[PDB]
DNA sequence: TATAATGGGAGCTGTCACGGATGCA
DNA sequence: TGCATCCGTGAGTAAAG
């Protein structure tokens, strides 16, 4: 279904705050921000989709994503909070794209 | 939810299929209802103060404390509760019942309490001299539903008693939330002075809790049954 | 890179007979 | 166990065009 202004603002906000949270998690863990984003995305989407990303320096298989998810789950409460932030941001990203898929059609029909 | 109408169910509360969720909504399934973007945030701010009252000794109903609605005294004839200080009247009417506060220069000199059954005979800001009627108590009088008497201290003087009540009650203040604002506080949580309730785009539209109180969410944009 | 924009158009047609798979009663 | 019904497929050679 099509979003209401409130749902749109809420999803966009969660997306922005999740990107900020991935930045903060890279600050803390000293890991790579892109690898962190890929791990959060992998868990949000499920094991249905897991593949090697071109920019990543490591091959993204369920073993390494479990390792990184464990290094994330072993954080203090005020640190591990950013993990939940990022997860909810990714879920909002997916639902925002899916909610606005109709606009693409209504534009592309004229090309 | 249509505009302005409120929810007949509460946030976090489990529901049943067919159970109506609002005056125009009936949930098709069972489970945990959830609020989507509450538009009005009401905070019940708590207040622990000290207020006095003088009554005939015959009408009094002696107790160590008073639960809400409980009878405080029963009067055979109309009685005039008179001022025992001189000042300007700060009238503060609750849902039912009121508080009178007297202040001389600016500092309060008397804080009275008029439970249900006492019609105040004064207007906010009025000047009162010592001994003039602040309220008439007619017949039985009882505590309001919104305020409770934690402790009671009495003093016998002549044919009257003077009660120094240790009162505790809550006062509501509403806040209007806009679609660009999000509630960062759950239902029924406790805030302090300085805690944030509703964030916004710019800091000057945020909702900060002035004092301590209990948060209540009303008028959600929609209700999500999961 | 910033008003808002939120579900598509074209079908197009005078066989024909068979063989084999699907669909009902 | 028997029928109607539908879908796919094939329907002459050389020449020029």
């Amino acid at each position: 279904p099509l979003l209401t202004l409130e749902e749109e603002v809420e999803l966009a906000r969660k997306v922005e705050e999740g990107m900020e949270a991935i930045k903060k998690l890279s600050e803390i863990t000293g890991l790579d921000p892109d690898l962190i984003r890929e791990v959060v995305r992998a868990k949000i989407l499920g094991s249905a989709r897991v593949r090697h990303i071109p920019g990543l320096k490591e091959t993204l298989d369920p073993k390494t994503v479990e390792e990184i998810d464990q290094k994330l789950k072993s954080l203090p409460k005020e640190h591990k909070r950013y993990l939940h932030i990022a997860r909810e941001g990714e879920a909002a990203r997916q639902h925002l794209i899916e909610a606005n898929l109709r606009l693409v059609v209504s534009i592309a029909k004229k090309y | 939810l249509p505009p302005g109408v409120d929810a007949l169910v509460k946030d976090g509360e489990e529901v049943v299929k067919g159970q109506e969720l609002a005056p125009g909504v009936v949930s098709r399934l069972d489970g945990v209802a959830l609020y989507r973007f509450p538009r009005r945030v009401r905070v019940e701010y708590v207040k622990k103060e000290r207020a006095g009252l003088r009554l005939p000794l015959a009408a009094w109903v002696e107790k160590e404390a008073y639960k809400p609605g409980e009878i405080l005294a029963e009067l055979p004839e109309p009685y005039l509760f008179r001022a025992e200080e001189e000042g300007v009247v700060e009238l503060k009417e609750l849902e039912e019942g009121a508080f009178l506060v007297l202040r001389r220069e600016d500092e309060p000199v008397a804080t009275y309490f008029l439970p249900v059954g006492m019609t105040p005979l004064v207007v906010h800001g009025e000047i009162v001299e010592k001994g003039q009627p602040l309220a008439e108590a007619k017949g039985l009088l009882r505590m309001p539903r919104q305020v409770r008497a934690a402790q009671v201290e009495a003093e016998e003087e002549g044919e009257t008693v003077y009660l120094t009540l240790f009162l505790e009650w809550t006062e509501p203040k509403d806040y209007r939330v806009q679609p660009h604002m999000n509630v960062v506080v759950p239902e029924g949580a406790r805030v302090e002075a300085g805690d944030k309730i509703v964030a916004a785009i710019d800091p000057e539209e945020e909702v900060i809790a002035e004092a301590e109180g209990v948060v209540h969410l009303h008028e959600p944009a929609s209700i999500l049954v999961v």
